[PDB]
């Protein structure tokens, strides 16, 4: 037995953090551009899947 | 007015241990058929809780006082429905505040006044050849009653109070809590005819009504009723009679727990 | 009431956003809502008709296009991951 | 496959499917 | 960004000569019609009508006593009705209770 494929996930880290609250989207913007780049991890992580 | 009715000799509490019983629904929320855990307080599977037996003809009279910590479980097998309610409190007297609970044939009487309990309390009760009926007009486990700050009421919950000379074949066990100003009463009726104390543990309580009073409550007494005698030309009577009775009293500890729910809703395991 | 629409829901003191549906689920006398697996409510009585109804949340779902490529072409289409195309146009 | 089995979408978190379905494996 | 899909994909990367693929540019979430629906029911309402409605009334050194809890209380019924000479609240907004 070989194990080759795994369910890829993606997340709407936007919502996962901040829960659709206007003031908290808008603060999160300040620490950066995690949020892009933990999106295009597992979007990446798909596609090599 | 009172009867003073005590017994001279005091007799050592007998012990039994509990198998499984004493669990109650954590919150009124549902869960799709999913173990799940949580941490309440809860009745331990194996401990050690006490027996207690009255018996009449030689006889055993004794209703002491045990407290409460943080909870009790309480169950009994009755036949004659002389158990009929509980009475709770602090100093459990005029000075402060107490909480009584009692049931007649027609209804569920909960009372939370500045209730004066007896030393010997009890619930008197009569026969009257023209009414051809029993009643409880005399409120003989209280001298008066003061400070009448709530009042709750409800419909009888399992079973109708008459006279009777019935046998064993259910067991009513009860769960006691008080938290946050709230107090809360667990029930379950289980037809149970073995001659074992306890059952296997399948069963287990449900909520039956909350009451939000903000009191403190460190110990509790239980409530019996007495029959007057109606004495026959060979019969003999100290003025009242009262069927054999017994009970079980549990403590609840802080723990946590893993229940097992099913699709319908009902839990048919737990585990410690 | 609301029924079968994307709304907020608060009942007896919870929170919530979503659609309200028939459920085929029965409940215990004692029961209030409905609670799922990681502690996310999906089912609640409603308090005045005492009926339980179904909880699902808002069909949420990232946007993702195509296009063979800008200098091939500026056509283009779309794709909308995981969506029901009966309730698409509330895009606006 | 009838040996094999243990989600859905709660609150933001997805699933994409396979680009390649059982059948066509 | 709110010219076509594409023009937001070119905003999601950085180029205007975005190549053939796949690409997830941003998110898509429905929006609700706000409404606090379904209050739990109510048992009964405050026992104002034998207080306010009394035929007699008691003397001023028996005043009675009267208790009121587990019940609803409506001061709308009260403060709305133009039947009494007088309405004074100290420390609280009859409005508001
Ligand atoms: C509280 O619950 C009662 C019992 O369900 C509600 O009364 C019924 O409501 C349904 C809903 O449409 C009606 O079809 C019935 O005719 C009602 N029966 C009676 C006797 O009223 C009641 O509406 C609920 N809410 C309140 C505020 O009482
Ligand atoms: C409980 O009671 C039994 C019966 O006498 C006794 O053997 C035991 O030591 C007691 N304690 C525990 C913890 O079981
Ligand atoms: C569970 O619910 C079903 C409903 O069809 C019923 O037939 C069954 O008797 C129930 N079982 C228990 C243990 O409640
Ligand atoms: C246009 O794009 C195609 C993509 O296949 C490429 O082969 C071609 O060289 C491109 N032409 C120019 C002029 O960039
Ligand atoms: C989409 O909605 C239609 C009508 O409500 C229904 O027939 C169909 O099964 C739905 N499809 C999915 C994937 O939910
Ligand atoms: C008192 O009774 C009168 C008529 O008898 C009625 O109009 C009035 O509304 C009642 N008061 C209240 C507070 O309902």
């Amino acid at each position: 037995i070989l194990p080759v494929s795994m369910t890829k996930t993606s997340v709407d880290c936007t919502m996962y953090i901040c829960g659709d609250s206007t003031e908290c989207s808008n603060l999160l913007l300040q620490y950066g551009s995690f949020c892009t780049q933990l999106n295009r991890a597992l979007t990446g992580i798909a596609v090599e899947q | 007015q009172c009867v003073n009715l005590t017994t001279r000799t005091q007799l050592p509490p007998a012990y039994t241990n509990s198998f499984t019983r004493g669990v109650y629904y954590p919150d009124k929320v549902f869960r799709s058929s999913v173990l799940h855990s949580t941490q309440d307080l809860f009745l331990p599977f194996f401990s050690n809780v006490t027996w207690f037996h009255a018996i009449h003809v030689t006889k055993r009279f004794d209703n002491p006082v045990l407290p409460f910590n943080d909870g009790v479980y309480f169950a009994s097998t009755e036949k004659s429905n002389i158990i009929r309610g509980w009475i709770f409190g602090t100093t459990l007297d005029s000075k402060t505040q107490s909480l009584l609970i009692v049931n007649n044939a027609t209804n569920v009487v909960i009372k939370v006044c500045e209730f004066q309990f007896c030393n010997d309390p009890f619930l008197g009760v009569y026969y009257h050849k023209n009414n051809k009926s029993w009643m409880e007009s005399e409120f003989r486990v209280y001298s008066s009653a003061n400070n009448c700050t709530f009042e709750y009421v409800s419909q009888p919950f399992l079973m109708d109070l008459e006279g009777k000379q019935g046998n064993f074949k259910n067991l009513r066990e009860f769960v006691f809590k008080n938290i946050d100003g709230y107090f809360k009463i667990y029930s379950k009726h289980t037809p149970i005819n073995l001659v074992r104390d306890l059952p296997q543990g399948f069963s287990a309580l449900e909520p039956l009504v909350d009451l939000p009073i903000g009191i403190n409550i460190t110990r509790f007494q239980t409530l019996l009723a007495l029959h007057r005698s109606y004495l026959t030309p060979g019969d003999s009577s100290s003025g009242w009679t009262a069927g054999a009775a017994a009970y079980y009293v549990g403590y609840l500890q802080p723990r946590t727990f893993l229940l097992k729910y099913n699709e319908n809703g009902t839990i048919t395991d737990a585990v410690d | 009431l609301v029924k079968n629409k994307c709304v907020n829901f608060n009942f007896n003191g919870l929170t919530g956003t979503g659609v309200l549906t028939e459920s085929n689920k029965k409940f215990l006398p004692f029961q209030q809502f409905g609670r799922d697996i990681a502690d996310t409510t999906d089912a609640v009585r409603d308090p005045q008709t005492l009926e339980i109804l179904d909880i699902t949340p808002c069909s949420f779902g990232g946007v993702s296009v195509i296009t063979p490529g800008t200098n091939t072409s500026n056509q283009v289409a779309v794709l909308y991951q995981d969506v029901n195309c009966t309730e698409v146009p509330v895009a606006i | 496959f009838n040996k094999v089995t243990l989600a859905q979408k709660f609150n933001g978190l997805t699933v994409l499917p396979p680009l390649l379905t059982d059948e066509m494996i | 960004c709110a010219l076509d899909p594409l023009s937001e994909t070119k905003c999601t990367l950085k180029s205007f000569t975005v190549e053939k693929g796949i690409y997830q540019t941003s998110n898509f979430r429905v929006q609700p019609t706000e409404s606090i629906v379904r209050f739990p029911n109510i048992t009964n309402l405050c026992p104002f009508g034998e207080v306010f409605n009394a035929t007699r009334f008691a003397s001023v050194y028996a005043w009675n006593r009267k208790r009121i809890s587990n019940c609803v209380a409506d001061y709308s019924v009260l403060y709305n009705s133009a039947s009494f000479s007088t309405f004074k609240c100290y420390g609280v907004s009859p409005t508001k209770l």
